[PDB]
RNA sequence: ACCGUGAGGGAAAGGUGAAAAGAACCCCGGGAGGGGAGUGAAAUAGAGCCUGAAACCGUGGGCUUACAAGCAGUCACGGCCCCGCAAGGGGUUGUGGCGUGCCUAUUGAAGCAUGAGCCGGCGACUCACGGUCGUGGGCGAGCUUAAGCCGUUGAGGCGGAG
RNA sequence: CAGGUGGAGCCUGGGAGUGAGGGCGCGAGCGAUAACGUCCGCGUCCGAGCGCGGGAACAACCGAGACCGCCAGCUAAGGCC
RNA sequence: GGGGGAUGACCCCAGGCGGUAGGGGAGCGUUCCCGAUGCCGAUGAAGGCCGACCCGCGAGGGCGGCUGGAGGUAAGGGAAG
């Protein structure tokens, strides 16, 4: 409501120009040790990940 | 109008600083659902014809009938005792046959039954003769005793 | 009776909106800055129009004072030339001769320089 | 070979087998024109003045018309002036025949 | 009957010498053929020109004392940021741009206008890439 | 042979849920999967429930076979939107509306030879 | 309803189909929703239901754009895409020329003076009775009725106070 | 007394709008032989010609009164590296 | 305006045709009434969405395609929310 305003309405151009980095990045993801499935790196990979550290386990 | 609407008259916001526009009450015209500005009221359209005129029309009217031949004056009918069988009967052994619409003008009470409903014909008595239904018609047929009240109807 | 907007008024709108087909932003969407856009091309073609005439001629006479500049001379005296060689031709126009025409040009030239030499 | 000939105030280059538009002309559509009009022949040489007195070239009118109209309108800001005007400019479509030289 | 309109034509090389030339002078001519209108298929909206090659740029002659009195100004966006540059410095410093100078003014404005620089090669005193042709001239 | 499916009315913002739609447009139905599965958004769980119902789909309906389907066409439509007042400051109150997305995801199948 | 202590103020909100025949069952889903099946002449008539415009938001395609600068258009040319035998036309825009929004109020506004976010719908020269001109007709040293009375399928006539 | 047939004049009537002007030239007053000042007079243009050409750009300075179309021609002011 | 006796809305000829406040003149369209016991309409009303086409100076009127699914309403007049 108070001081400074927006003097013109943004154009539909100008503001879908504002968008030019909205965009987003598809997860990084790597084939799994053991199951076949895609998981993240570095990532106890949701499926028994690892051997010398715990693998959460779902076995 | 904005008097006979139903809203109170109280002024609807301050008038300054509101930010807002400037107002009265909501039945101005302005407003949505307000008053009617210069809408119609109830009034009588009709006015007063010179007489003088009235007559010489109804004469021209039949004249311009007669003029094309398409006037006829009848004697008594025969096919009355108000049925409308019985007049078609009449009506054709006369001409009409319902090709053109025909204005009948008569007195009596029981031919106009018998002709009412034929959707080519409007029947009148021969003191209702006006202009207006001689000018709808492509016909014009009254009997006798009824262009006597019409003959002395013009002057 | 109460003859209502009705249809109307969107139908106006829509014969505007057209003739805008094709403008910047609302220019082409609202009737309201179609319509006022619609003012100025109306303006401009027509001043474009008596201007079209002359942007062709002076386009014209840059070709033309090129091709005899060729053959030593200025427009100037060339069109003097012509002026009282009687030939009322060229028509400022007809000098895509100069370069479809160029033997016909030339020999031009010279009745051109060869009357006020 | 061509001609240059001068129609309504206009001059053209006329070569044979040509299709012009021109001027509207006074010449039902069957007639042929010769506009004994004319400015400069093909094979030059053939210029003087403004019309060689001798050529002529023949044309055929094929036919009157009406252009596509273009719209002709009027504004002025800040005094509610508007004029919308449509025009259409007559025209004749002639073919070029024969360059009598 | 549509007036004429050239097709992609002929790419010309021209060289000029420049020294003892005056330079406006010289501009002017280097302007004209920039943008070829002296062919006699010149067309505005195109850029249909010779490109311009010129040595000997340092030898160009100049009237008056516009050696010391003609200054070339530059503003940059900074304040006091108006540098004055007199003839003499940028000869010394610089030639080929006073010619080069000479003729950015003298070519129009625009897209269109730049580019037609582009087409122009001035260099100091003889010398240059001898790739084209090059129709020397006055 | 397509096969689409199409969540209308889901309370989301449009502009939020069709960012992660961007995100599998043209993607291998095995790739959408991965990508969803692992995308730190609100808006993946819808999408993903939307493109394994279109999935079903293909299969069970239109005969396309779930290893040679790939993301054809996919789009978010704005549906109507929730209006609610927000009290504010000096007695005033906004309106804040909380908005509605139609989800569509259409499913092809892969040229595999 | 809601607002107001109260007197009081005071809204929004209509339409599937001829007929519910208002979609059994199956698939995805926790549902919502959707996909087949089915009903229907029609289901972008599916119940957030007749028609479904505009602003507004999307997806796809054609043309176009990262050394150019402007009331955004216009006049030219040229490219590329589409239609057509054809000549021609439609779309887009690279360059060149020209180019100070609309309304309002003012001596004067692009104006750094007013009003307008945009779209759709609502929104302002009326009616009565008198008057004064003009005009179309009737009758003219005359012209005309008012209230009423009679008549009347929306029929007219009478009525001379004035 | 003559010429002058003109969107001239005169007479009777219906409808108005305007009654805030402005720049320039010339003639004066006021002012300071100041003001894009002010007040009159006679003219003009802008007003309403913010349409067109020239004057770099610019209501009133110069040219010139825009019914429409032309890729024709002659000119006005002003110009022609 | 003057002609040619078609007397208009025809062909000639010659002139005028920037424009605010305003005066005057012609038209276009919307709702309703007479025309309608009629005519158009499921072989598709109104409305909607296109159009590079046709007619008119223009306001507009046609015509064709798609949508829509039950109304519409000539010529000639009449009245206005
Ligand atoms: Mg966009
Ligand atoms: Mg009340
Ligand atoms: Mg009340
Ligand atoms: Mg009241
Ligand atoms: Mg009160
Ligand atoms: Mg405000
Ligand atoms: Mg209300
Ligand atoms: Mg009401
Ligand atoms: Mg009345
Ligand atoms: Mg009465
Ligand atoms: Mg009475
Ligand atoms: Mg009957
Ligand atoms: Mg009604
Ligand atoms: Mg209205
Ligand atoms: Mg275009
Ligand atoms: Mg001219
Ligand atoms: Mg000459
Ligand atoms: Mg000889
Ligand atoms: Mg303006
Ligand atoms: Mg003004
Ligand atoms: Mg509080
Ligand atoms: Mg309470
Ligand atoms: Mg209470
Ligand atoms: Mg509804
Ligand atoms: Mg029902
Ligand atoms: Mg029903
Ligand atoms: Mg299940
Ligand atoms: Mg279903
Ligand atoms: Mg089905
Ligand atoms: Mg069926
Ligand atoms: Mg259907
Ligand atoms: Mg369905
Ligand atoms: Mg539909
Ligand atoms: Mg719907
Ligand atoms: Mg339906
Ligand atoms: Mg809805
Ligand atoms: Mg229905
Ligand atoms: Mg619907
Ligand atoms: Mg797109
Ligand atoms: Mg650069
Ligand atoms: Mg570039
Ligand atoms: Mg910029
Ligand atoms: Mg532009
Ligand atoms: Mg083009
Ligand atoms: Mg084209
Ligand atoms: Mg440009
Ligand atoms: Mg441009
Ligand atoms: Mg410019
Ligand atoms: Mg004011
Ligand atoms: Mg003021
Ligand atoms: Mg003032
Ligand atoms: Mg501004
Ligand atoms: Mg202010
Ligand atoms: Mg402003
Ligand atoms: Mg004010
Ligand atoms: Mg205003
Ligand atoms: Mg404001
Ligand atoms: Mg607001
Ligand atoms: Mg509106
Ligand atoms: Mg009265
Ligand atoms: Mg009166
Ligand atoms: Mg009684
Ligand atoms: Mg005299
Ligand atoms: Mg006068
Ligand atoms: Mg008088
Ligand atoms: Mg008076
Ligand atoms: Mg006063
Ligand atoms: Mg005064
Ligand atoms: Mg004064
Ligand atoms: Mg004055
Ligand atoms: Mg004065
Ligand atoms: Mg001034
Ligand atoms: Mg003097
Ligand atoms: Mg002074
Ligand atoms: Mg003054
Ligand atoms: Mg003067
Ligand atoms: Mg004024
Ligand atoms: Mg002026
Ligand atoms: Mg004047
Ligand atoms: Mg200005
Ligand atoms: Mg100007
Ligand atoms: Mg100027
Ligand atoms: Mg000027
Ligand atoms: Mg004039
Ligand atoms: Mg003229
Ligand atoms: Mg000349
Ligand atoms: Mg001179
Ligand atoms: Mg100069
Ligand atoms: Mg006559
Ligand atoms: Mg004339
Ligand atoms: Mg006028
Ligand atoms: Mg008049
Ligand atoms: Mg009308
Ligand atoms: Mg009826
Ligand atoms: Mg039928
Ligand atoms: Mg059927
Ligand atoms: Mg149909
Ligand atoms: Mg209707
Ligand atoms: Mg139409
Ligand atoms: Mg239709
Ligand atoms: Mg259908
Ligand atoms: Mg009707
Ligand atoms: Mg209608
Ligand atoms: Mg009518
Ligand atoms: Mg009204």
């Amino acid at each position: 409501a108070k001081h400074p305003v927006p003097k013109k309405k943004t154009s539909k151009a100008r503001r879908d120009a504002r968008r030019s980095h909205h965009a987003l990045t598809p997860p990084t993801l790597v084939p799994c040790p053991e199951c076949k499935a895609m998981k993240p790196p570095h990532t106890v990979c949701p499926e028994c990940g690892y051997y010398a550290g715990r693998k959460v386990l779902e076995v | 109008t904005r008097g006979e609407v139903a809203y109170s008259g109280r002024k609807i916001w301050p008038q300054k600083h509101t930010g807002r526009a400037r107002h009265g009450d909501i039945g101005a015209p302005i407003f949505v659902g307000g008053g009617v500005v210069f809408g119609p009221k109830p009034r009588d359209y009709s006015y007063t014809l010179p007489k003088k005129v009235r007559k010489k029309g109804l004469a021209m009217a039949v004249a311009d009938r007669a003029r094309e031949g398409k006037l006829l004056l009848v004697e008594a009918f025969a096919g009355v005792n108000g049925k409308t069988k019985e007049f078609l009967a009449w009506a054709k052994e006369a001409g009409l046959d319902g090709s053109e619409s025909v204005l009948l003008v008569t007195g009596n009470e029981l031919v106009r039954r018998a002709a009412r409903n034929l959707p080519w014909v409007v029947t009148l008595a021969p003191e209702g003769l006006n202009v207006y239904d001689i000018v709808r018609t492509e016909r014009l047929v009254m009997d006798l005793d009824a262009w006597e009240v019409f003959q002395n109807r013009i002057g | 009776p109460r003859a209502k907007t009705g249809v109307v008024r969107r139908r106006k709108h829509k014969k505007i909106l057209k003739l805008a087909k094709g403008y910047w932003g609302l220019r082409s969407k609202s009737f309201r800055k179609a319509r006022e856009t619609l003012f100025a091309a109306g303006n401009y073609a027509y001043a474009h129009r008596k201007r079209r005439k002359r942007d062709f001629r002076r386009l014209w006479i840059v070709r033309i004072n090129a091709a005899c500049r060729q053959h030593g001379l200025n427009y100037s005296t060339f069109i003097h030339g012509l002026k009282k060689a009687g030939i009322e031709v060229d028509r400022k126009n007809l000098a895509d001769l100069a370069v479809r025409e160029p033997q016909v040009f030339a020999e031009l030239v010279e009745r051109a320089k060869a009357a006020q030499g | 070979m061509f001609a240059i000939v001068k129609t309504g105030g206009k001059q053209y280059r006329v070569e044979p087998g040509l299709k012009l538009r021109v001027e509207k002309l006074d010449a039902e559509p069957g007639a042929t024109v010769e506009l004994p009009v004319l400015l400069l022949g093909g094979e030059k040489t053939v210029v003087g003045t403004p019309v060689v007195e001798g050529a002529s070239v023949v044309a055929e009118v094929l036919g009157h018309g009406r252009g596509k109209k273009i719209l002709v309108s009027k504004f002025k800001a800040k005094v509610q002036y508007r004029r919308k005007k449509g025009h259409r400019q007559p025209y004749t479509e002639l073919l070029i025949k024969e360059i009598r030289g | 009957m549509k007036t004429y309109v050239p097709k992609q034509v002929e790419p010309r090389w021209v060289l000029i010498d420049a020294e003892g030339k005056t330079l406006g002078r010289l501009a002017t001519k280097i302007a004209t053929l920039l943008r070829g209108k002296h062919r006699p298929d010149w067309t505005p909206n195109v850029a249909m020109g010779d490109f311009v090659v010129v040595v000997n740029a340092d030898k160009i002659r100049v009237t008056g004392k516009k050696l010391e009195q003609k200054i070339y100004t530059r503003y940059s966006g900074y304040p006091g940021g108006l540098k004055k540059i007199p003839l003499e410095k940028m000869l010394a410093t610089h030639p080929e741009r006073v010619l080069e100078h000479a003729v950015k003014g003298m070519l129009p404005k625009g897209p269109l206008g730049r580019r037609l620089f582009k087409r122009l090669k001035v260099y100091a005193g003889p010398d240059h890439p001898h790739q084209a042709q090059r129709p020397e001239k006055l | 042979m397509e096969a689409k499916a199409i969540a209308r009315y889901v309370r989301i913002s449009p502009r939020k849920v069709r960012l992660v739609v961007d995100l599998i447009r043209g993607k291998s139905l095995e790739e959408a999967r991965n990508i969803l599965r692992y995308t730190n958004k609100r808006g993946a769980y819808f999408v993903a429930k939307v493109l394994e119902s279109a999935a079903a789909n293909a299969v069970n309906n239109h005969d396309m076979l779930e290893d040679r389907l790939y993301v054809k066409a996919a789009y978010v439509d704005e549906g109507p939107a929730l209006k609610r007042v927000l009290p504010r400051a000096r007695g005033r109150a906004d309106i804040i509306k909380k908005r509605t997305s139609h989800i569509t995801v259409i499913l092809g199948e892969k040229h595999g030879k």
